């Protein structure tokens, strides 16, 4: 177990380092999501309209 | 006495025409028609949709002429298009997108010959831009009154029947009345396309023509925007002068709710337009 | 200069932008102008009798 | 007379629609259609318009079918229920542009008044700009030939009134807005040099084999001017430009302050917060 406990930690290094790539997609994409939402949101408030007190 | 789950679809044709119905969608009634063609009885298909002439009459039954209407189709007939008509749409304006007494009347007529005649409302007008989703509507029968309501399967997609969340017509009208959920369908052909002439839309006919205008209008124009950019700037700078203070007091919970982060982190992001285009000027000048 | 403030008769208020025909040249505050039901656009002005 | 053109994108989406209802006939030539619009303003603008069948020969050229009672019809029709929009011109789906198309808009030359020629492909694989908006009037010539239908270049735009813009952007949620910053910018940055690239490849080649390998006197004059506009650019040695050059560098550098000050100002509270609040954290831990 203690020779083993490399070979059993690699499988463990490689699913660590198989992470990066989709994080990296996740904040590479929702924040292109969130500029989106934005302008989604920004787009509703619009010039013409009524004056309240 | 036998009941499926029906799935209305519409196309990018029967939307446009109903935007354009959109613009026709003034306080006026109006009327519409929709053909498709069915294949089965749990799907629905719609593909050609016109519009039709105003009337002082407004909506109604009578409103519709059958010999023009048969002629048209004819004239539909002798052409590329070989479909039936699937039902008819409409417009209510400003007292909702609900049936009246007439409506569902001239609805109960036009539902004698198709057992399921889709019916469409479109009402542009409160809708706000930001969606331009829209609820297909359905008739209940009135014998069905002693045994359950709706007897549909596939409740999956009742959650995307949830997007009329109003809590006034929806379990008010609710009584001898529903609706039906609605998907889109899009191929390769429609896809490269409209995505090629929005790009384009958004893009110039050589594409290097406007670049290289802001490109030297980067000493002109920019340049007073970046002034005031400073400005703004040094506006929010004056009290960051006053923050290390409540930073030396307080520290603790924020009664500011202005960020002064990100918006400088925008300015940068605009700020960052000269270099972008600096090398830009740098291919125009060299080949 | 672009976008203004305009009074209706029944009494609410509203605001409105620049239509790219007219210009700025009647554009000018102390007349009485003229809307429209969609978008809130400016046909022409309202000269006053 | 019209400087500039309005296309909406409902027309090509109605070309997406006749290449729909096809249903594999096994010719599939070019299709006429009737253009719709307002001549009344100066610039043209496109709202809506129908389909006429249209028909030619394999052999003979000449060969085309229209149809006025259609037409009539529809127009009719059209024009009962909106009266803000009439007869403009025709449009092809063919890439390539017919001998016999001059004796095509001969009739509603006749019939209506001038007419607006559009040219597209059938197949969206060009990523240039699709719509080509052509207008027909007749030109003196220079070299003194005889006096005939000449189609001249309009320049266009592909844009939307109100809810057509909701529509599309609902039923793609692919395609971005402007959105000013990196990415967006540096798209068109990247992409641009390709954009020009296979337009150029595609032009200047079948250009140059045309030139010397060919007749049938197209005019060859204007592409003296063309080539004139080639030499319009000398080699500058930027030597005068040098100034120019230090100008922008030096706005470049403002650039450099402003983005290392606002930066530095950033900085501020993420130095701050990442000790105060993990050393209170662990202190205030166990
Ligand atoms: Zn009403």
């Amino acid at each position: 177990d203690l020779y083993s406990r490399y070979k059993k930690l690699q499988q463990e290094l490689e699913f660590l380092e198989v992470q990066e790539e989709y994080i990296k997609d996740e904040q590479k994409n929702l924040k292109k999501e969130f500029l989106h939402a934005q302008e989604e949101v920004k787009r509703i408030q619009s010039i013409p309209l009524v004056i309240g007190q | 006495a036998v009941d499926t789950a029906e799935q209305v679809y519409i196309s990018s044709l029967a939307l446009l025409k109903m935007l354009k119905h959109g613009r026709a969608g003034v306080p006026m009634e109006v009327m519409g028609l929709m053909l498709g063609e069915f294949v089965d009885d749990y799907t629905v298909r719609v593909i050609d949709v016109f519009a039709m002439p105003q009337s002082g009459t407004g909506v109604s039954v009578e409103a519709v002429d059958p010999v023009f209407q048969a002629k048209m189709l004819d004239m539909l007939k002798q052409t590329g298009r070989p479909e039936m008509v699937v039902g008819w749409y409409h417009s209510h304006p400003g007292f909702g997108c609900w049936l009246s007494g007439v409506d569902i009347n001239t609805q109960q007529s036009f539902e004698a010959l198709s057992e399921r005649a889709v019916a469409v409302v479109v009402d542009p007008i409160q809708s706000v831009k930001g969606k331009v989703v829209i609820d297909a509507f359905r008739l209940i029968n009135a014998n069905m009154m002693v045994l359950g309501h709706e007897p549909r399967q596939t409740t999956s997609n009742l959650g995307h029947l949830n997007k009329p969340s109003i809590q006034a017509l929806i379990h008010g009208l609710n009584r001898h009345y529903y609706s039906i959920t609605i998907n889109y369908r899009k191929n390769e052909l429609e896809q490269k396309m409209l995505l090629n002439l929005h790009k384009k839309s958004w893009m110039e006919g050589l594409t290097l023509q406007d670049y290289s205008e802001h490109c030297k209008h980067n000493e002109s124009v920019v340049k007073e925007m970046l002034e005031l950019a400073k400005n703004y700037n040094k506006a929010v700078e004056e009290e960051d002068k006053m923050t290390p203070e409540q930073l030396a007091i307080k520290n603790v919970g924020k009664q500011d709710p202005k960020r002064h982060l990100e918006e400088h982190v925008d300015v940068l992001m605009t700020s960052n337009i000269v270099q972008c285009l600096a090398a830009m000027l740098d291919t125009v000048v060299f080949k | 200069e672009e976008k203004f403030i305009v009074k209706a008769t029944n009494g609410p208020r509203y605001v409105v932008g620049c239509r790219r025909q007219l210009d700025k040249s009647k554009l000018k505050p102390g007349t009485r102008v003229a809307l429209d039901m969609t978008t809130l656009t400016i046909m022409r002005y309202l000269p006053r009798e | 007379a019209v400087q500039k053109v309005v296309v909406h994108p409902l027309v090509l989406l109605s070309v997406v629609d006749h290449f729909n209802r096809i249903g594999k006939v096994g010719n599939q030539k070019r299709v006429v259609g009737v253009l719709l619009g307002s001549w009344q303003k100066k610039v043209l603008d496109v709202s809506n318009s129908f389909a006429v069948p249209f028909d030619e020969d394999d052999k003979d050229d000449s060969v085309w079918f229209l149809d006025h009672d259609y037409l009539e019809n529809m127009y009719g029709m059209f024009k009962k229920v909106n009266a803000r929009e009439r007869i403009v011109g025709w449009y092809h789906t063919g890439p390539k542009l017919h001998k016999n198309d001059i004796a095509i808009n001969e009739l509603m030359k006749r019939y209506c008044p001038n007419s607006v020629l559009v040219i597209i492909d059938v197949k969206p694989k060009d990523l240039g700009l699709p719509t080509e908006a052509y207008i027909s009037v007749e030109e003196v010539h220079d070299d003194g030939t005889p006096t005939s239908k000449t189609f001249e270049h309009v320049t266009s735009e592909i844009g939307a009134e109100e809810a057509e813009e909701v529509g599309v952007e609902h039923l793609l949620r692919d395609i971005k807005d402007t959105t000013v910053g990196t990415l967006s910018q540096r798209i068109t940055n990247q992409v641009h040099g390709l954009k020009g690239l296979n337009s150029k490849l595609l032009d200047i080649r079948s250009y140059l084999e045309k030139v010397a390998t060919g007749k049938l006197p197209i005019n060859h004059q204007i592409i003296y001017q063309l080539q004139d506009v080639f030499n319009l650019l000398p080699d500058v040695s930027l030597q005068e430009f040098v100034k120019a050059f230090y100008l922008k560098t030096n706005d470049q550098m403002v650039v450099v302050y402003l983005a290392s000050l606002i930066r530095s100002v950033v900085a501020l509270h993420n130095l701050i917060n990442n000790k105060i609040a993990n050393r209170d954290a662990e202190k205030k831990e166990g």
